[PDB]
């Protein structure tokens, strides 16, 4: 019974092999790029004066 | 001053010198334990307390801790003074201020008794919380009001609040203003060995079906420690007042009852707090 | 506005569900597959909540086993349970070794530090049968105790009772099938009352 | 003999898809944000303190507009909260008491609720009549329903205990998607910004990235070595942190398909219960089982700040839409706001 179980698996590893990865550099200066992108419209990072702070 | 003529008549002139010091420290010693008490049940508010049980019980260990205080620092200074530098000044309302905190003291005992006594008898039996505070703090407050009222209302007039040099609460063919200390106060402490009691019938109950017997005898040292916590915070050492009202003659029952109760503070903080392990295990660390 | 008063409103209705709720009991139920656990819930998917009500005492059983999963990412949602009702086949020998293991694991659990055990011995009737058909040291390699039957059933006792290593903080007890429904509910009522006390007494500090 | 054969592809197979993800790895996000400042003590007061529940909070959900909340307890009902002034807006009695997950609908509509029952009771807040009634009882799960998310008003996502996720179509009420191939419970799941692909965590320190449209995994990361109790992608949609047992937040990079960081403490032993992300996913939020939440940033693994305040374990955190508060709901039946 396990013997389906195992070809299912590796099937799924051979499926998931042949996936482009980009460099993590890539990744981290995109992330980068995100978070000075939307850094202004963090109310948590910069805190929001009470005059238009509903829950102040 | 004896500490012995709150409940007694007088005091043997022979055994009062000898007892004024053990009183004296026994007092300071006391004073001390519930600043302790005081001081970590502070730092401790609100924090270690999660059910309405543990609630109620630690509102009424404050409740008895602070009349304790109060009224033994109202007891020294009302003993402190002498008779004839203000008859009427400062010793009529140390010695009312100092009977009515005696008194709540003794209801508060008395209610932490009937909460005990109705928790165990009835078991499956819930009370509006805030209702049952406000229950407590109007019965243990204002029934010592109104006897304290009454009191000062009904001897006042005839100048027998208090005889010659002692200007606590007289008796000995004067007026009857002290039975409103010996009548309630033992009785409440009666109240207090008849629950304790009770507590007993329900810590050796026969166990529940044919299960074999678990200890040997090692229960005995639960029930032990159960008895010295629940001893000193429902005030049964109060009961040898009796005894001074039995004979006045002896100096054992007056010296014993003075030992006991001038100490009573330090028993409260040893076993009511101490003793708790729930206290012990954040206090060891701290 | 009216948003405060529906905001009372449901306040209302929670707090009169949480007044209906403070007199349940709410209890738990073990054990193993055909160990009698049907005898002691029928006396009147995942999990089952049977409610049954004696002397005006309402009781909810959960027959926890059907879930067949990880018990450690959903045991923690169990607590507030005044005991845990345990059943055990006496006769079936086969099912004591995983019916103790189940105990002994369950007991040792940092959830259940302080819930008591009102486990059963189900099976009593056709355990006397199988020790005469099979002798009991047979079956077991240990000292299987004398050859009378309420010997054995001590030993079973005695080899349940110190697999529980929270022996201070845990009260556990120990009863056999009873054909009354009646003895059996009588003695849940009692094992439960007597563990309301006790966690009164240990909250009052007492203990 | 024959399995020996598919052991050893499968086991070259991983060799080979480690030794690309070491290649892949020329160096780690936090050398490369050594130049960026740091976001400093960051100071965090509950601004509303949501009480009435009168059981352990266990999952919890935020509303599409940023005002509505909804909060599901041991209790056995489910609480929808004004946020803004903290009124109670509808309490539905649920028929099961255990319930460990809940969802609110991103068009406010309906509330999704799962427990040990089995089973997922949709409810429809908005109704002709006006009492809330049970719009639907998705059953078909053999285990505990661990997580459920709404991808829109007719389709939700299911985790259930047996280690399953489950793409349900609401007006059907039978499984439209199952995916499987998870060797431990799956105990909870996010969904990306566009709706199109989710990861979820399972039992067995490994998170699974599954594509709703298609069905299949797409990918696999395994950097824990405990339960995964916290799933929650990045607001670009490229990254997401897990929360293990071991109060140790690790990023993961879809693209990347690598670990990026680990935030973890000395000082902090307990696991993780929930975590969450900023409105710019710069700060990064989770809850442990240590009575209190931490506040880290999430380009340099350092602790920004502590939301001590719970008498219990806290159980679920959630930050807003808008990013202008995040909720917190712990073991004690207590709600905060934090802001
Ligand atoms: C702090 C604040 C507070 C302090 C402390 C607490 C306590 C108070 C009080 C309690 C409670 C009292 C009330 C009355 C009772 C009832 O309700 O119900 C009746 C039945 O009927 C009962 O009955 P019997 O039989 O009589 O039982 C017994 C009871 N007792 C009370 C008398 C003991
Ligand atoms: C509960 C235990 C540990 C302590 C009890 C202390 C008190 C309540 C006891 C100790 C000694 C007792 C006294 C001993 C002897 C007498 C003489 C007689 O007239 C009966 C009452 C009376 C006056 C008793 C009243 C109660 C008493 C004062």
């Amino acid at each position: 019974a396990s013997i389906a179980q195992a070809r299912k698996l590796v099937e799924q590893l051979k499926m998931e092999a042949n996936i482009d990865r980009i460099k993590v550099s890539k990744a981290a200066a995109d992330l980068m790029a995100y978070c000075e992108a939307h850094a202004k419209e963090d109310p948590l990072l910069t805190p929001v004066p009470a005059s238009e702070n509903p829950f102040r | 001053t004896s500490f012995s003529i709150l409940m007694s008549p007088f005091v043997p002139s022979t055994i009062f010198p000898v007892v004024k010091w053990i009183t004296y420290v026994g007092l300071g010693i006391s004073i001390g334990s519930l600043i302790l008490c005081l001081i970590i049940e502070a730092l401790f508010w609100k924090q270690i307390k999660k059910s309405q049980t543990s609630h109620t019980r630690r509102i009424c260990m404050v409740n008895i801790a602070l009349s304790l205080l109060i009224a033994d620092v109202w007891f020294i200074v009302g003993a402190t003074v002498d008779t004839t530098v203000n008859p009427s000044g400062v010793c009529t309302a140390a010695v009312f201020f100092t009977h009515f905190f005696y008194l709540s003291l003794f209801f508060w005992m008395l209610m932490l008794g009937i909460l005990l006594a109705y928790r165990i008898i009835l078991v499956f039996h819930h009370m509006a919380q805030h209702l049952m505070m406000a229950v407590g703090f109007c019965l243990g407050y204002g029934c010592p009001l109104i006897i304290s009222v009454i009191t000062i209302a009904v001897t006042q007039p005839s100048n027998t609040y208090k005889r010659k040099d002692v200007c606590w609460l007289n008796w000995s063919n004067g007026s009857k203003p002290l039975l409103a200390f010996v009548v309630p106060a033992l009785a409440i402490v009666a109240v207090n060995f008849v629950v304790v009691l009770l507590v007993l019938t329900k810590l050796w109950r026969p166990t529940v079906g044919e299960r074999l017997s678990r200890d040997d005898k090692a229960t005995i040292i639960r029930v032990g420690k159960s008895l010295l916590i629940l001893t000193p915070l429902l005030g049964l050492t109060w009961g040898f007042g009796i005894g001074t009202i039995v004979d006045s003659q002896n100096l054992a029952w007056h010296v014993i009852f003075a030992l006991l109760n001038a100490f009573q503070g330090f028993f409260i903080l040893c076993f009511g707090i101490l003793l708790d392990s729930k206290l012990r295990q954040l206090l060891f660390n701290k | 506005k009216a948003a405060v008063e529906r905001s009372k409103m449901i306040d209302r209705n929670l707090r009169e569900d949480g007044e209906k709720a403070a007199r349940e009991v709410k209890l738990l139920l073990l054990g193993a597959d055909n160990s009698g656990k049907s005898t002691i819930v029928k006396q009147m998917t995942g999990i089952v909540e049977t409610h049954f009500t004696f002397k005006d005492l309402h009781f909810k059983m959960f027959d926890v086993g059907g879930q067949r999963s990880e018990r450690k990412k959903w045991i923690h949602c169990f607590e507030d349970v005044a005991a845990i009702i345990f059943c055990v086949d006496l006769s079936d020998y086969n099912r004591m070794h995983e019916s103790m293991k189940l105990f002994d694991s369950i007991c040792n659990n940092k959830w259940f530090t302080d819930t008591s055990i009102i486990l059963f011995l189900n099976k009593k009737d056709l355990f006397e049968e199988k020790i005469k058909k099979s002798p009991l040291t047979i079956c077991y390699q240990e000292y299987a105790g004398s050859n009378t039957y309420e010997e054995a059933a001590a030993y079973i006792q005695c080899q349940f009772e110190d697999l529980n290593k929270r022996k201070d903080t845990k009260e556990i007890y120990t009863h056999f099938t009873c054909a009354t429904d009646t003895k059996n509910a009588q003695f849940i009522f009692d094992a439960v009352t007597d563990v309301i006390i006790k966690n009164n007494l240990k909250d009052c500090g007492l203990f | 003999s024959e399995l020996d054969q598919l052991r050893q592809e499968a086991e070259q197979l991983k060799n080979q898809i480690r030794d690309a993800r070491k290649a892949c790895a020329d160096a780690t996000l936090s050398q490369i944000t050594n130049n960026i400042d740091p976001v400093g003590r960051i100071q965090m007061r509950t601004r509303r303190t949501l009480r009435g529940h009168l059981a352990k909070i266990y999952a919890m959900h935020w509303g599409t507009d940023s005002r509505l909340l909804v909060s599901a307890s041991q209790d056995g009902k489910l609480i929808i909260w004004d946020s803004y002034t903290t009124n109670k807006v509808h309490a539905i009695p649920l028929r099961s008491s255990w319930v460990m997950t809940c969802a609110y609908a991103p068009s406010g509509n309906y509330v999704a609720c799962g427990g040990l029952d089995n089973i997922c009771s949709i409810y429809n807040l908005k109704t002709r009549e006006g009492n809330v009634r049970v719009s639907r009882e998705l059953a078909g799960h053999t285990g505990y329903l661990s997580c459920c998310r709404f991808l829109d008003d007719n389709q939700i996502v299911t985790s259930s205990g047996d280690t399953t996720c489950a793409l349900w179509d609401i007006e059907t009420g039978q499984q439209t998607t199952t995916f499987t191939g998870h060797t431990g419970d799956v105990m909870s799941l996010s969904l990306a910004p566009d709706t199109r692909l989710f990861v979820s965590g399972a039992c067995d320190a490994s998170a699974k990235l599954w594509d709703v449209r298609e069905g299949m995994c797409r990918q696999t990361f395994t950097g824990h070595e405990s339960d995964i109790n916290a799933i929650c992608f990045f607001p670009n949609g490229n990254a997401f942190a897990t929360g293990s047992d071991d109060a140790t937040c690790r990023l993961f990079d879809l693209r990347a398909d690598q670990e990026l960081m680990t935030y973890s403490h000395d000082n902090i032993i307990c696991g993780i219960t929930s975590v969450s992300f900023s409105k710019s996913g710069r700060l990064l939020l989770a809850g442990y089982d240590d009575f209190n939440c931490n506040v880290w940033d999430a380009l340099k693994a350092d602790r920004a700040g502590v939301l001590a305040g719970h008498d219990n374990r806290v159980s679920c955190l959630g930050v807003t839409d808008d990013g202008m508060a995040v909720a917190t709901g712990s073991w004690d039946s207590f709600l905060k706001i934090w802001n």
